[PDB]
């Protein structure tokens, strides 16, 4: 238990009073003098991995680069590493990370007008309002997790085609499945009106 | 107050708020101006949709900001239209390509402080952000985006510039090649929605073959490799060997007439330019990042190609984090959230005292 161990916890290095237990959901920086070990838990998140690596470079730089940095994968520790501690122990401890899923309030949804009349074609942001829904065009409501494509009763087949393709590309650029709901002018479900 | 993170790419801007786990704004890095017949410029999806009346330009070429007037429009759009924030209220983290010239980083800093009046800023190297987000200080990053592919060896936190390789082939070339080979099947892709179809097919149906010649033989002898894409109107496009011919271009640039080594050989060449004492660490830590590394099969193919080239007793490992499409941005989101990094941000008062060169110190 001779090396100094820092437990990464919610964006900070916390020096462990009594090191030796390592949780599979977390990361640890182990300062063993001429050697600095990154201990990367197999269930840890990117924010924890990042702080460990960045902190190891800082500590090495503080000692003018004179330490060797080794990366340890949690659960596959070499014999060299386990023997540094009185009682090395692998646990299921997982401190929650600092990153949060993207969330939009309703005042943050965006509304897009889709127009296509011959070679007169464009997309264009418009104000988020029921007033903007024209019955001769197509409109996209972006709520982040759900994309509604509202097709006016008088919109062209080309505008409906374009609106769905644009919605597909929004879903493609956002990790995780975003639901695309095709909505018809005059039969809007309650879920759609709530976005206004 | 909360930091902003902007990862400006050749093809896509990725922007959002530090602490988010994904960029909330992702839009094309394109500026359109209605030249020669009062809003005088359009950005992003609106601009690309109006190509018929706008002159479109990409301000970032092969990862390097080249057109500063249009880049200012991109940043203005990012702050005010996409994120809807006041830049003078938010420290802003920007990213930069490998081998970005000093004068370029200084101009980025000048614009952020003098045009947008940010209270603080930082400029991070894209490849280092991706490597740290994987929990590594040492490794070789393969960053393949929309306009450029780099191999960036990094040793204990610092990129090794003499061994960085650049290949001017990435996602936009693959889109264009898929469009070419699908047009040879008799399709036409001219409208904005048609070009989006090609992009969607590339990202949903394509893959890297483990052995290209064997896969071509399979595709010739059966229809087991065909897969279909349904258009919004119910039409179906079916492709077979186009699925893997398209990204094969990364390994065989001659498919698009480029006389260059493929990405497996540039990786090997980059490792060989490093001191023999660190090559073992690079072989075991090939980290992929960027949208063009998302093809199913690419890690397994790289593992096979590098293993064929590498010396005896080396361990070859390709790391493809599931979040690698946006690993640069996510790395920046973490960085801009971390307490211990606050001392390394440039403040407006320091800029006022020292000028743009403070971004190096
Ligand atoms: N799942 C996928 N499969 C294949 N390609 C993809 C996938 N997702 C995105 N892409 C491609 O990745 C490219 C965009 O990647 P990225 O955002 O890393 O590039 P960039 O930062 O804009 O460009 P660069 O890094 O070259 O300056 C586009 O060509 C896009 O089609
Ligand atoms: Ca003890
Ligand atoms: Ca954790
Ligand atoms: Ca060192
Ligand atoms: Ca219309
Ligand atoms: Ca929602
Ligand atoms: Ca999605
Ligand atoms: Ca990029």
């Amino acid at each position: 238990t001779e090396p100094t161990v820092f437990h990464i916890q919610k964006g900070r290095l916390v020096r462990m009073s009594d090191p030796g237990a390592f949780g599979r959901g977390d990361c640890y920086l182990v300062d063993a003098g001429p050697k600095i070990y990154l201990w990367i838990g197999p269930k840890s998140t990117a924010d924890e991995k990042f702080l460990t690596a960045a902190s190891a470079v800082f500590k090495d730089t503080e000692r003018k680069g004179h330490a060797d940095i080794d990366r340890i994968e949690g659960g596959k520790e070499p014999e060299e590493f386990k023997v540094l501690f009185d009682d090395f122990q692998l646990t299921d401890e997982d401190t929650e990370g600092i990153l949060r899923r993207v969330q939009l309030e309703k005042r943050e949804y965006k509304l897009w007008r889709v127009h296509h009349e011959g070679d007169d074609t464009f997309f264009a942001e418009v104000p988020l309002s029921r007033s903007s829904l024209r019955s001769d065009d197509v409109y996209l409501v972006d709520t982040w997790d759900d994309i509604f494509v509202w097709r006016g009763k008088d919109a062209s087949a080309r505008e409906k085609f374009d609106g769905t393709m644009l919605a597909r590309r929004y879903d493609a650029e956002r990790v995780g499945v975003q639901e695309i709901e095709l909505i018809e002018d005059g039969s809007e479900p309650e879920e759609f009106w709530r976005s206004f | 107050t909360t930091a902003l993170v902007c990862d400006n790419g050749s093809g896509l801007v990725k922007a959002g708020f530090a602490g988010d786990d994904a960029p909330r704004a992702v839009f094309p890095s394109i500026v359109g101006r209605p030249r020669h017949q009062q809003k005088d410029s359009y950005v992003g999806d609106e601009a690309q949709s109006k190509r018929g009346i706008l002159t479109l330009k990409y301000p970032i070429e092969h990862g390097i900001i080249t057109n500063w007037d249009d880049m200012e429009k991109i940043w203005h759009h990012t702050f005010y239209n996409e994120l809807r924030v006041a830049p003078e209220e938010h420290p802003t983290l920007l990213t930069e390509a490998p081998l970005n010239p000093k004068a370029n980083r200084e101009k980025m800093t000048q614009i952020m402080f003098e045009t947008f009046n940010v209270p603080a800023m930082y400029v991070a190297i894209q490849a280092v952000l991706s490597l740290y987000a994987s929990g590594r200080t040492t490794g070789i990053v393969l960053d393949s985006g929309d306009g450029v592919t780099h191999n960036v060896p990094i040793y204990e936190g610092y990129a090794l510039p003499h061994a960085i390789m650049r290949l001017d082939l990435a996602g936009r070339d693959l889109t264009d090649y898929l469009m070419k080979i699908l047009t040879e099947r008799g399709y036409s892709f001219v409208t904005t929605a048609e070009r989006e179809i090609v992009r969607d097919i590339k990202e949903k149906l394509c893959y890297v073959a483990l052995d290209f010649e064997n896969e071509m033989a399979t595709a010739a002898s059966s229809s087991s490799l065909e897969k279909s894409y349904e258009l919004p109107d119910g039409q179906v496009i079916t492709i077979g060997n186009e699925r893997f011919r398209c990204p094969e271009t990364l390994f065989q640039p001659s498919f698009i007439g480029m006389e260059s080594a493929g990405i497996h050989e540039t990786t090997y060449n980059s490792i060989m330019k490093c001191d023999i004492d660190i090559r073992k660490d690079l072989y075991a830590n090939n980290v992929m990042s960027g949208g063009t590394t998302m093809y199913p099969g690419i890690a397994d193919r790289m593992q096979k190609e590098i293993t064929a080239l590498a010396p005896s007793t080396m361990k070859i490992k390709i790391i493809a984090p599931p979040e690698r499409k946006y690993s640069v941005w996510i790395g920046g989101s973490i960085l801009a959230s971390l307490s211990t990094f606050q001392q390394m941000w440039i403040t407006k008062q320091e800029y006022d005292e020292a000028g743009p060169s403070i971004v190096h110190r």
